[PDB]
């Protein structure tokens, strides 16, 4: 004389993405001529 | 090659000292000045790398 009927449909998701990135140059250029030198009194010579 | 005067006579002064330890000392001051070591056969040109 009766019927019944019932459902239930549950449903979950996620995602998640990191994304990191680094970078770095250095650049140096030496272009040198010479070296020059003060005599110290305690080297003893004439020229100081 | 002729050594330089002044070298020459650093050296000297360097062994007129009294003590042994100060003609070393003077002698390490004389040759921290002057060098260890004359370069006597040289390469000329140009290199890059």
């Amino acid at each position: 004389f009766i019927t019944a009927n019932s459902e239930y449909s549950e449903s979950s998701s996620f995602k998640n993405t990191e994304t990191e990135k680094s970078m770095y140059t250095s650049s140096r250029y030496l272009f040198p001529q010479g070296r020059i030198d003060f005599t110290t009194p305690d080297s003893g010579f004439d020229d100081v | 090659i002729k050594l330089s005067p002044q070298f020459t006579s650093g050296v000297q002064a360097a062994l007129a000292k009294a003590t042994g330890t100060e003609k070393r000392e003077a002698l390490q001051n004389l040759f921290q000045e002057y060098g260890h070591v004359f370069r006597t056969k040289v390469h000329i040109g140009g290199v890059l790398s």
